RNA sequence: CAUGGAAGUCGGAAUCCGCUAAGGACUGUGUAACAACUCACCUGCCGAAUGUACUAGCCCUGAAAAUGGAUGGCGCUCAAGC
């Protein structure tokens, strides 16, 4: 557990030095976007999350170092992280919100909003045709390109999208999903 | 012939079984220990091979 | 690409671990092209991995590839 | 080392009824009623709170104690039973000669029997009469399937396995003869 | 590095560093090979015990013979057994 100790003396250590933490709720996020948001802020600021702290700020709640940490003592729930910089509040109110990803379905997948296909020419190979065809979707192949005719509702809101649909909403580009950062309450704003 | 997913499930029924090797029964694939009396709850099983 | 004299045809049928180099700061160099790709800080991550990357020749002579990375000794540039 | 007080709870949601006499309990709601006797298992039950059961066993012994969670599991299903149903799916196999079955209605009573032709290519008409309660519907959803649905979870399960232990073969390698009919899904009525 | 091809995954010998709480010269599948998927590993839930060997008391398997049958008999289970 070298790094289960290495990990104490780092907390300790940054917290003092840097007057501004910020919380940031996470969840679910590819572990992509967290590397590309560190290499953006890797200039300024460092972002470190981890395992839920139930006596490692209370130890530091307990000496005077802090007494506004005993304030954000009840804060911490579940999946909720830290990240220390040394802006500003407001420069950094929405610094990190940038490179939202566009999640794809993951094959029955609640839609929470009516998903639907406008008018317009898919321009693909006619040789996928049988996919249309296992749903019964109404296609007519112009100029070797598969045109649907008259819109069908693909999956009502909040209800599961079948597999072929969400297959083919992979190659169609076009999801109800969009995942980004959350910002969480902070320093009772 | 058969579909694959049915001679999947077809075959998890009496193919994929663990054998004791001193009564000869039949146990689930994840057992340590017979079932039976005769044999004192012995646990010294064996896979059932397949057919190949 | 600095392997050992060259890879003529026909060599390759037996064993080809013939393939050593030397250890010095034209790894060094060429490590400029790579120029940390992953992260790797002010790139002396990138520095020592590079020159660890040849584990397989074991440096030059004496000196290995692994000790020269693990001992941070060497000038950044 | 006998154990001084377990205890384990039952939450009921807002649409059925349920009384117990003498430990025999009566479960009844919008789809029906069930009764179930337990005589035979040494428990207090009492009232917790407004929509919660509770359960427990004095001074017992590990073997007694192992029962407790058998007993709540058994009345936890026969809520599930009354609010929601219970539906099974099977599948019939066969490689060369196709199965004939033949779902004819109610025979004058409660029971349906199910009767089935041509297995492995024999002569054979078997016929095979399930308990009450139960209904029995050969699929229009797709091909080849059988849907059993009823009330009781015992009583389900308990057909669908004479079902599955009536079709077998005899003195020949049954790794090789994957013929037979077997049960391929559980599951609610409803959702 | 060999290589239709083998970006871990005919293969040979090596087996490092970046950034993390963790995510591999790869744990398999997959594939021309990759990718993909999974695995490993850490974290989101959780809410107090767990795992691995050994020792000896009772009970059970090991335990098959010829007329019908003997803890002396009936019978006995918080014993009327140890
Ligand atoms: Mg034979
Ligand atoms: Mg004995
Ligand atoms: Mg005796
Ligand atoms: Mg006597
Ligand atoms: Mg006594
Ligand atoms: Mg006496
Ligand atoms: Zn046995």
């Amino acid at each position: 557990s070298g790094n289960k100790a290495g990990y104490f003396d780092k907390l300790k250590g940054l917290l003092e030095e840097y007057p501004s933490i910020f919380v940031v709720s996470v969840d679910n996020v590819s572990s992509q976007q967290m590397h590309e948001i560190r290499k953006a802020l890797r200039g300024q600021g460092v972002v470190l999350m981890g395992k839920n702290t139930m006596v490692r700020r209370a130890l530091k709640t307990f000496m005077p170092d802090h007494p506004e940490y005993e304030r954000l003592l009840p804060f911490v729930k579940g999946n909720v992280g830290f990240v220390f910089t040394n802006g500003d509040l407001k420069e950094v109110r929405e610094k990190i919100l940038s490179n939202r990803i566009k999640a794809p379905a993951r094959a029955g997948a609640i839609a929470p909003v009516d998903v639907w296909v406008p008018a317009g020419n898919t321009g693909m190979e006619p040789g996928k045709t049988s996919f249309f065809q296992a749903l019964g979707i109404p296609t007519k192949i112009a100029r070797g390109t598969i045109e649907i005719t008259t819109d069908i509702k693909l999956v009502e809101a909040g209800a599961k999208v079948g597999p072929s649909e969400a297959t083919l909403l992979n190659m169609l580009n076009i999801s109800p999903f969009t995942y980004g950062m959350g910002i969480a309450q902070v320093y009772d704003q | 012939i058969i579909e694959p997913s049915l001679k999947a499930l077809a075959s998890k029924f009496n193919c994929d079984k663990m054998i004791c090797r001193k009564c000869y029964a039949r146990l689930p694939p994840r057992a340590t220990n017979c079932r039976k009396r005769k044999c004192g709850h012995s646990n010294q099983l064996r896979p059932k091979k397949k057919l190949k | 690409a600095l392997k050992e004299p060259p890879r003529d045809r026909k060599k390759e049928k037996n064993i080809k671990h013939n393939k050593s180099v030397s250890l010095d700061e034209i790894i060094e160099i060429a490590r400029t092209m790579r120029f940390k790709s992953f992260s790797k800080d002010l790139k002396g991550g990138v520095k020592e991995i590079l020159g660890t990357a040849f584990s397989v020749g074991c440096q030059v002579d004496g000196k290995s590839p692994k000790a020269i990375s693990d001992a941070i000794e060497a000038g950044e540039i | 080392m006998r154990y001084i007080h377990s205890e384990e709870t039952i939450p009921v949601p807002e649409n059925l009824k349920v009384s117990i006499k003498s430990r025999l309990v009566t479960v009844e709601g919008p789809r029906g009623k069930l009764q179930k006797d337990l005589s035979h298992i040494a428990v207090n039950f009492s009232v917790v709170k407004k929509g919660v059961i509770g359960l427990e066993i004095h001074h017992g012994s590990r073997k007694d104690v192992a029962a407790l969670r058998t007993v709540r599991t058994i009345i936890n299903n026969m809520i599930i039973g009354v609010t929601k149903g219970f539906k099974y799916k099977m599948r019939y196999v066969y490689a060369h000669f196709p199965i004939n079955v033949n779902v004819e209605k109610n025979a004058e009573t409660g029971c349906y029997e199910v009767e089935i032709r041509n297995f492995i290519g024999e002569k054979i008409v078997r016929k095979v009469v399930m308990a009450p309660g139960v209904e029995v519907e050969i699929s229009k959803a797709q091909k080849d399937e059988l849907i059993l649905s009823g009330n009781s979870l015992e009583a389900v399960s308990q057909s669908a396995a004479d079902i599955q232990q009536i079709c077998k073969v005899r003195n020949k390698d049954i790794r090789k003869f994957l013929d037979g009919i077997y049960v391929s899904e559980k599951g609610n009525i409803v959702e």
